[PDB]
């Protein structure tokens, strides 16, 4: 669910991107970014609350009409030139096990430092699935929120996963 | 694509709030929120976003962007999706 | 570096190519047909030694 | 692991094998509805909304994030071809039936077009090329042993 | 090597060199370094070869099959006399396909050799081509993945009949 | 054929005479040895075929199926010692025993001079390979698919004997060579359409025929992976050789009776290349792909000229070693999942770099790439199709369009794309399963080389 | 003013043109909520395997088995011969071979016809 | 150019059909004309190997160009003179296919000037 | 094959009006280009089809390359309108850029005159489809106005791309890669040109205004993409038409054909032939 708000504000969001790919000099862009801005400062202090979804519903009508059929995206976000580009390169570190011991013995510092978080992970886990036990209603989780750590010597439940995902360039 | 350092990416974010005329470059400090300290809007805070983006050259999302309230936040949240750690 | 490549890559596969092109290939028929060479007015054939005979006087167009 | 009570039925004609079977598929009972009950063998599998997986949210922590899927989530029926890389249903900036209009009548359009310029080329005020030696009768490889009707090319 | 009857080709006619340039010509001068680096040295190791061969002179020979009688001069259901003359006539039709493949060969060998005039210097050997085609197609077309010499022969005699019945309504008229 | 047929029967003694652990390596070392003594029946000639006794003969066609019977046994044993590890001793030595007396049944209904001995081994192989699929499959499903492929088979091969026997009434011999030279015309009468399809209907369940094939997608999936071997790359072609033997006796008959049968393979193949498309399973997939390959030699073994023969052969062939690597390459994912749904692993390239080259490879020969002898037996059916009507090429054409689409998608999904994140357990390629599909592809491609070897007897 | 959407089967409405997401009641509001539990659910149970340290394999999803299953095995038991079913077989069935026996008995008894009248040309034609 | 309108967009009863040129007899008006000289034979055009197409009554022209060039080579920017009295021979060839035209033209003009003048009698 | 290249060579060359991805543009004027060759196989000019393919070779490979470096510069940036400004950060990849974009619009004496001049040439004296030959000179003048497109986006103006300025054209591969194209696309045209043997009759008497028809359509062209690039520096706001959207979109083909055909295969495979 979005609210009003957020509905509002990711309107000006991509109307301005959609603005920016029509207009493209930047100092025409500048002009026309102050004059919608104009426009939605029009109405904020709109406090009826049914006429301002009746303004909502007709600006995402004007912006269907006016947006632009070929906008800009940047290069790494979904639809970009560059989207998923290094996914082919982005290995699972659980790979390292599987290693030879002979291609192990060439890097003796990294795997050495590899086997204590392995076991930093292995001593975390008991406290993590209690956390989350007591933590939680009967129902169970109604949303996807995770809580922090909330003692010393305790991390994160499920922390893992994030914090030794691959890097955006692995290689 | 020189890579980035968390001072760096700071620095540039800092820079970019100074060039934006409704911040008051004398009393704006990473800590600062945008809406509290610096009294501005949830449109003005959309702008700043914007501007980050365009500071280095990728995306928000918009469920993410929301939460950025702050100019530390900001650097955070770079620095987390750039891999930068020093 | 430039001539241990082509050694091994130029002089080396040329003459495998051409010991087998010359002592295989060409001792069978109809393996390599050339088109047979032009022939114009004027010109000497190296075999026979036949002289082809000129073409006749051209009507000098203005030019 | 799967139990038979876990896997997919028949159609489900009582509102408690409605329940059940909405139980069965992680589906809240307002949200389960079956393909209708025709003989065609879908049984109590949900009817789900027919989108491309390219609609959903690319920015969300998808458990299978170039699927856009979450584990246990019920997959669509022909969620194989609504894969990434096969059927798209996404909005598109110009109306389905406009777009079908414009790309018919420009193709027609070029199609008459052509039609008519074939039937009235261009060329230019020349009469016919002339070869010698009665149209090159002999090089185009005509009977050496028959003789031709002479084609005589006149100065002008 | 080969047969020069069998595999014809029209005397060589090359121009002598005419220069009219005082440029010198780069490939007579990639010819003389061709010969000097490469067919020479290729020449000598050939010749070590061919003296190692003839230390060893030792022979093979083509095979002659004698003739047997043929499918017309079976008795029917008389397998020892249909095996041979099923064998020779499969040895034939491998041979057709050989002398086929050779008539193409000079077709082809003819229409690169000629150039743009092949259209008019290659029509004897596309007469000769044409011709040996209808004699292959009469002989062993249609008759199927399982042909034999009975099917051939069959063949053969619904021709026959056909050219005896278009012959007397032929010279009935 | 009994310098072949006894060393087979001696893999068994050697099976159970064995020290309890080298079971493995003494079978697959002395059944390599016997396919390296196969390649002596490549003493072929021009005019007659190599006829060794009264009993047994090998010509050119059925001397490339012997090659590939005999070069299967050794890998299937390779393919089959993984998940047969934990399998007590006797259980394994039977199993083992299994296949060796396919290869057995399989060698002599290749060579069988008389096509009622032909017929004998023929129903034989049904036995071992019912055995497998029932024995040694995995799911429940295998005792219905071995129903299925019981039943399919007699129900046409009973016909099949009553003909045969028949025929002998008649001819006096059913003696493949007496045929060629007694062999009289079918005149068109309704007793003789019924002795046509009881001569053929036996053979055309086992290509399968499209609309008799329903026991192939069973039986294919639910088999060990030895049994898919066996069954995908030989046990089709008993089908297709068959046919190409027992079409001799039925001219002209064939000529029309050919239509029925030409047009549910030509429309079959464009409906199973269809179905491929939207397979979940990946097992399932490679069946259906085998229909679709098996109908064009359906098609050319009918209209019966010199080039559909040859293209039938070499597609026999190139497809047993194809189908065979892809049931391998399956396999390999399975025994690491332990899933045959084409969707749960995807991304395998990233984890297995090696195994994806011959995914690769696999792919490229199961789309008939040039010139792969796969390529080769496709082109010459539809050059030979286009004769027969030169409108057959449009459904010859929309077909290669869809097996590269299949093919290809089949690559994508598994290979490409993002790994599952849950699935930690996608260890390093064995030597085992490289060299497995090694053994495939390089006798493939290096074919390609000397085709004639593989195109049979009308070349 | 503007005109308006007009969504197909290949081409979705837009989320932000779409009327119900505008008007939103509390039931509304719970419904997504419910929603919103569902997944979370399922997403906790996912996680608590999914970052276990001690496992090894896949983790078997229900939803999966019960789509390969639906696609397969579950299609018969629930077929009924009827009008439609019965229809469609015939017609998507025996259709096309009906039609393509015509077109190519057709296409044959003609090139047939004008090989026994000499009037097709094969004159190179030796192969086939 | 112009041509086209007048034949499409007028009477084409007065404009020459350029698939069907010449329709009147070559003598027609034209008392003793002279046949079209020949200077290359056609066993030395079959000789030089002049594509079918080049073998018009300009070859000689090329005939001497082709030569040139290949007793030139490696000199390619020689042989520019041989190349351009082949070019002129060429555009006087072109320019006597444009009489032609226009000759059929004016026949036909003629041609109907004397219906309705033959007409105009009735 | 005369109408189907007419029709390619238009129908590309326009999708190339309106494309912002630079990949793109050079990607439709390939296809374009290619249906001009195609138009020369209809009018019965083989060879030079193939001369096409020669010279068109050395200045489209140069075009990419220095596309390439202009990506590599911006961080994989592709997006003309996130360019701007590079006429002379880039000195040598806008002299590249400007080579290339002469030869390909027909530039007097450059590589792409000896082919595609000889071609319009040959086709406005042929006996040809009238509608073709039109087509054909339309798609010439496309060809110069997305030609300016590039340069007035990608080097002219103000940048626009991001603050971070890592602009480096310096490595000698990069250098000496294009250098070689370059004197291609200069030379190779007139080198060729003038070491082939002929092969038919080139038509060289045609009355003045057939013989600078690819001259003058391409000036033309030059004029108007000028007048319209201009244009988008006024401070107007847009107003999309059909055409615009039309040229945008591909013509649709992508969008419809991409998902009916799809959709129609793989709904019958597992509905009918499957299920
Ligand atoms: C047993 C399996 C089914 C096939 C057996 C043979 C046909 C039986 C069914 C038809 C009986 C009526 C015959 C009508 C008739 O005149 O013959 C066919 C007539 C032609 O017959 P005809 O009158 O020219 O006689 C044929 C020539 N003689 C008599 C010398 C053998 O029409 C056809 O060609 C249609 C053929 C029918 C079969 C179509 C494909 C198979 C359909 C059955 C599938 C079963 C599952
Ligand atoms: C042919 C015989 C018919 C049967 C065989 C062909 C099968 C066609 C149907 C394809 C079946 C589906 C296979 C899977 C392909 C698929 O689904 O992917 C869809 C793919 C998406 O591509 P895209 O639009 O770029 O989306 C990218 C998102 N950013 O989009 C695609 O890549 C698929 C595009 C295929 C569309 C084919 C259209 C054919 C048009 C031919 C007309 C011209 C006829 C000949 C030339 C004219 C005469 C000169
Ligand atoms: C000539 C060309 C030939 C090519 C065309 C061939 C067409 C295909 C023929 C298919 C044959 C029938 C199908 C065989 C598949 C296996 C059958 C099966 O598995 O069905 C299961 C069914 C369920 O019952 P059940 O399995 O017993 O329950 C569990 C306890 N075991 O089991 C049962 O209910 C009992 C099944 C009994 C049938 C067994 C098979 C016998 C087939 C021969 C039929 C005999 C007809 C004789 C009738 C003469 C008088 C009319
Ligand atoms: C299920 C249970 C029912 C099983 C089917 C019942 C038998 C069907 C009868 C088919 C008719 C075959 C027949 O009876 O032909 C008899 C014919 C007798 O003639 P004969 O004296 O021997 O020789 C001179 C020719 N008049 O004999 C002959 O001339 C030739 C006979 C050849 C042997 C035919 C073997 C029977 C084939 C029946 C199945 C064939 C069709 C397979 C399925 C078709 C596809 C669905
Ligand atoms: C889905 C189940 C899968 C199992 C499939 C089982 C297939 C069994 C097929 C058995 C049919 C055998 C034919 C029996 C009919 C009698 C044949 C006969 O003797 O008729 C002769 C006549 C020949 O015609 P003609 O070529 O003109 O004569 C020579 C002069 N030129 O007759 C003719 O005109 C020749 C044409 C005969 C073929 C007719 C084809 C019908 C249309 C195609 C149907 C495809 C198969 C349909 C299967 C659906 C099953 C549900
Ligand atoms: C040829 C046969 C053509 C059949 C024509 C259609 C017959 C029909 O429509 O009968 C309907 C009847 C039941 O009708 P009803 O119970 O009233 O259903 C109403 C709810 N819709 O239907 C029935 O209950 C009887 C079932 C009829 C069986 C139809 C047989 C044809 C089905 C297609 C077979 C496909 C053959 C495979 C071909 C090989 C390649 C796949
Ligand atoms: C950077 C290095 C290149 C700088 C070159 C500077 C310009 C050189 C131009 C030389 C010149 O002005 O003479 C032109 C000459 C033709 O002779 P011209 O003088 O015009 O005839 C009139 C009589 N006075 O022109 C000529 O002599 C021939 C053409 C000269 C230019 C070509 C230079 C060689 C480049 C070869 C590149 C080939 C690349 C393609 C490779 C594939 C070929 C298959
Ligand atoms: C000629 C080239 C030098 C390029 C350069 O320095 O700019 C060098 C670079 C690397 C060389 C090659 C690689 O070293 C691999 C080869 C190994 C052998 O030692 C010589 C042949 C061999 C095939 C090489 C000879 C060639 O001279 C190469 C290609
Ligand atoms: C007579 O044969 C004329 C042949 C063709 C005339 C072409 C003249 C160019 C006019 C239209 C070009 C428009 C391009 C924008």
């Amino acid at each position: 669910y979005l609210t009003h708000q957020q509905k509002v504000l990711r309107l000006y969001k991509r109307a301005l991107r959609h603005l920016e790919s029509w207009c493209i000099h930047r100092d025409k862009y500048r002009y026309f970014a102050c004059l919608l801005r104009a426009r939605f400062d029009e109405h904020k202090n709109e406090k009826d609350m049914v006429k301002a979804t009746q303004l909502l519903r007709e600006a995402e009508e004007e912006f269907w009409h006016g947006q632009h059929p070929q906008p800009y995206i940047f290069p790494e976000s979904p639809g970009g030139t560059s989207y998923e580009r290094y996914e082919c390169y982005k290995v699972p570190e659980w790979c390292l096990d599987d290693w030879h011991p002979s291609e192990k013995a060439m890097y003796p510092d990294y795997f050495a430092k590899r086997e204590q978080w392995k076991k930093l992970r292995r001593e975390s886990w008991e406290r993590e699935v209690k956390q989350l036990q007591e933590e939680t209603p009967v129902g169970g989780p109604r949303t996807e929120a995770l809580p922090p750590a909330r003692k010393q010597g305790d991390l994160p439940p499920l922390w893992w996963h994030i914090v030794t995902r691959p890097r955006e360039r692995p290689m | 694509a020189p890579p980035l350092t968390l001072e760096g990416i700071k620095d540039r974010v800092l820079y970019v709030l100074k060039l934006y005329d409704k911040i008051d470059p004398e009393k704006l400090s990473v800590n600062s929120h945008f809406m509290k300290d610096l009294g501005l809007d949830s449109l003005d805070q959309v702008e700043i976003i914007m501007a980050m983006e365009d500071e280095f050259g990728f995306e928000i999302p918009d469920i993410d962007a929301e939460k950025l309230m702050c100019p530390q936040e900001i650097v955070d949240y770079i620095a987390d999706k750039k891999d930068v750690y020093e | 570096r430039h001539s241990i490549f082509a050694f091994t890559h130029v002089l080396i596969p040329v003459w495998i190519i051409h010991y087998y092109l010359k002592y295989h290939v060409t001792t069978k028929p109809y393996t390599i047909v050339e088109k047979k060479p032009r022939i114009f007015p004027g010109d000497t054939i190296l075999e026979t030694g036949e002289v082809i005979p000129p073409m006749k006087e051209f009507p000098d167009q203005h030019h | 692991h799967i139990t038979k009570d876990m896997l997919p039925g028949p159609y489900p004609k009582t509102p408690e094998e409605r329940a059940a079977a909405a139980k069965k598929y992680n589906m809240r009972v307002e949200d389960y509805e079956p393909y209708p009950d025709d003989g065609t063998g879908y049984g109590d599998y949900p009817k789900l909304p027919d989108r491309s997986q390219q609609e959903r949210d690319p920015w969300y922590d998808w458990d299978h994030p170039d699927l856009r899927l979450n584990w246990g989530e019920p997959m669509h029926w022909d969620l194989d071809m609504y894969i990434r890389n096969r059927v798209d249903t996404s909005p598109t900036p110009v109306n389905w039936n406009l777009m079908c209009k414009h790309l018919f009548g420009f193709v027609a359009f070029m199609l008459f077009m052509f039609w008519v310029g074939e039937t009235y080329p261009a060329y230019q005020p020349v009469g016919p090329k002339q070869y010698p030696y009665n149209n090159l009768y002999l090089e185009r490889g005509g009977d050496p042993n028959k003789e031709p009707e002479p084609v005589v090319h006149y100065e002008i | 090597s080969w047969d020069k009857d069998v595999y014809p080709e029209p005397p060589r006619r090359t121009p002598a060199p005419s220069p009219q340039t005082s440029l010198p010509n780069p490939i007579t001068y990639l010819t003389k370094a061709f010969d000097l680096l490469v067919d020479r040295p290729v020449t000598l190791v050939r010749e070590f070869i061919e003296r190692q061969h003839a230390k060893n002179k030792y022979y093979y020979y083509h095979r002659e099959f004698r003739r047997v009688p043929d499918i017309t001069e079976c008795q029917e259901k008389d397998v020892l006399c249909m095996f041979e003359a099923e064998m020779q006539w499969r040895r034939d039709y491998k041979v057709d396909q050989e002398i086929v493949n050779i008539i193409q060969e000079r077709l082809k060998a003819c229409q690169q050799r000629e150039g743009e005039s092949h259209r008019q210097n290659c029509a004897k050997e596309l007469e000769q081509f044409t011709q040996v085609v209808k004699a292959y197609q009469d002989r062993y077309h249609d008759l199927g993945a399982h042909y034999s010499a009975r099917k051939c022969l069959a063949k053969q005699k619904q021709r026959m009949l056909a050219e005896r019945k278009a012959a007397k309504e032929a010279a009935a008229a | 054929m009994l310098k072949y047929i006894i060393p087979t029967i001696m893999l068994m003694p050697l099976t159970w005479l064995s020290k309890n652990n080298m079971i493995w390596v003494n079978s697959t070392a002395h059944s390599l040895l016997i396919s390296f003594t196969s390649l002596l029946l490549m003493n072929q000639f021009g005019d007659n075929s190599l006829n060794f006794s009264l009993l047994f003969f090998s010509d050119s066609l059925s001397t490339p199926l012997l090659i590939l019977t005999m070069w299967l046994l050794p890998l299937m044993l390779m393919a089959s010692q993984h998940h047969l590890s934990k399998e007590n001793l006797t259980r394994k030595k039977l199993f083992i025993t299994m296949l060796i007396s396919l290869q057995l049944f399989l060698i002599m209904t290749f060579t069988a001079m008389e096509l009622i001995l032909f017929y004998i081994l023929f129903e034989a192989t049904l036995v071992p390979t019912l055995i497998i699929i029932t024995r040694w499959g995995n799911q429940t499903e295998r005792l219905n698919a071995g129903l299925y492929f019981l039943f399919y088979t007699l129900a046409g091969s009973l016909p099949l004997l009553v003909a045969l026997i028949y025929i002998q009434n008649t001819v006096g011999s059913l003696n493949f060579l007496m045929l060629q030279y007694w062999v009289q015309p079918v005149h068109n009468s309704w007793s003789n359409v019924f002795m046509w399809l009881a001569c053929m209907m036996a053979f055309m369940v086992k290509m399968p025929l499209y609309g008799l094939h329903l026991w192939l997608p069973k039986a294919h999936v639910e088999a060990p992976i030895a049994g898919s071997m066996v069954l995908a790359a030989v046990l089709l072609k008993l089908g297709g050789y068959g046919m190409l033997r027992i079409t001799l006796i039925l001219n002209p008959m064939t000529d029309f009776m050919a239509y029925p049968f030409i047009m549910l393979s030509l429309w079959g193949m464009i409906m199973t290349s269809s179905i491929c498309l939207r397979q979940t399973d990946l097992k399932s997939l490679i069946a259906y792909s085998s229909v679709s390959h098996m109908a064009l030699v359906i098609v050319a073994i009918l209209i019966q000229t010199p080039w559909s023969y040859m293209g039938a052969t070499a597609l026999m062939i190139a497809h047993g070693l194809t189908s065979s690597m892809l049931f391998c390459l399956a396999n390999s994912n399975y025994e690491r999942i332990h899933s045959r749904t084409m969707i749960l692993a995807r991304g395998l390239q990233t984890l297995l770099p090696l195994m994806a080259t011959w995914w690769l490879l696999a792919s490229l020969t199961n789309l008939a790439l040039p010139p792969t002898i796969n390529l080769i037996g496709e082109l010459f059916v539809v050059m030979s199709t286009f004769s027969w009507s030169n409108i057959t090429i449009i459904l010859m054409g929309v077909n290669m369009v869809i097996t590269a689409l299949y093919s290809l998608y089949m690559l994508i999904m598994t290979q490409r794309g993002k790994y599952t994140y849950h699935i930690n357990n996608i260890s390093p390629s064995f030597t085992r399963e490289n060299a497995l599909m090694s053994l495939h592809i390089l006798p493939l491609l290096l074919l390609t080389l000397n085709p004639k070897i593989i195109l049979g007897p009308l070349y | 003013s503007f005109p308006k959407y007009e969504a197909s089967r290949l081409s979705s409405l837009p989320t932000t043109l779409d009327p119900a997401e505008y008007d939103i009641s509390s039931e509304t509001r719970k419904a997504q909520a419910e929603r919103l539990a569902i997944r979370s659910r399922l997403k906790r149970e996912y996680q608590l395997q999914y970052y276990d340290p001690s496992r090894r394999g896949v983790i078997e999803d229900p939803a999966l088995v019960r789509w390969t299953y639906a696609r397969s095995a579950n299609i018969y038991p629930n077929f009924r011969p009827n009008t439609k079913t019965s229809l469609l077989g015939a017609l998507f069935g025996i259709g096309p071979l009906v039609f393509w026996y015509y077109v190519f008995k057709t296409d044959r008894d003609r090139k047939e016809k004008l090989i026994q009248e000499g009037k097709l040309d094969r004159t190179f034609n030796i192969s086939y | 150019g112009a041509h086209l309108a007048r034949r499409y967009l007028g009477d084409a009863s007065v404009e020459p059909d350029p698939l069907r040129m010449p329709t009147f007899p070559p003598d027609y008006g034209f008392p003793e004309r002279k046949e079209r000289e020949m200077v290359a034979t056609q066993q030395e055009m079959n000789d030089a190997q002049l594509v079918l197409q080049q073998r018009d009554y300009c070859a000689h022209y090329l005939i001497r160009f082709l030569k040139c060039k290949r007793d030139s080579f490696p000199n390619f920017l020689a042989c520019k003179h041989e190349r351009h009295d082949w070019d002129y021979c060429e555009h006087l060839d072109y320019v006597k296919r444009m009489k032609e035209f226009e000759r059929e033209r004016r026949l036909l003009q003629r041609k109907k000037r004397r219906e309705q003048r033959e007409a105009d009698m009735a | 094959t005369l109408c189907l290249g007419a029709i390619t060579t238009l129908f590309t060359a326009m999708c190339a009006l309106t494309q912002n991805d630079i990949k793109k543009i050079i990607a439709f004027s390939t296809s374009s280009q290619l249906g001009l060759m195609m138009v020369t196989i209809g009018i019965n000019q083989p060879y030079l089809a193939f001369l096409h393919i020669c010279t068109h070779a050395f200045f489209k490979a140069m075009l990419f390359m220095c596309s390439g470096s202009i990506i590599h510069s911006l961080n994989d940036e592709q997006d003309i309108r996130k360019m701007g400004g590079l006429f002379k950060a880039m000195p040598f990849t806008t002299t590249a850029l400007i080579v290339g974009s002469l030869a390909l619009t027909g530039m007097p004496f450059l590589t792409g005159f000896y082919s595609k001049d000889l071609i319009i040439e040959a086709a406005n004296t042929s006996y040809t489809n009238a509608w073709a030959l039109l087509m054909t000179l339309i798609a010439t003048s496309f060809t110069a106005i997305y030609s300016t497109r590039i340069i007035f986006f990608a080097l002219l103006g103000q940048p626009r791309f991001p603050t971070l300025v890592n602009i480096n054209e310096n490595n000698p591969l990069l250098i000496n890669s294009i250098k070689r194209l370059l004197i291609g696309s200069l030379f190779a045209g007139y080198i060729i040109s003038n070491n082939i043997p002929p092969t038919t009759i080139p038509q060289m008497t045609m009355p003045y205004y057939l013989k600078t028809t690819a001259l003058i359509v391409t000036i033309l062209g030059f004029i108007l993409a000028l007048e319209i690039s201009n244009m988008t520096k006024n401070l107007k706001y847009h107003y999309p038409s059909n055409a615009f959207k039309f040229s945008t979109l591909l013509g649709y083909f992508p969008t419809i054909m991409h998902r009916l055909a799809p959709y129609m295969n793989l709904s019958m495979s597992q509905k009918s032939a499957s299920s």
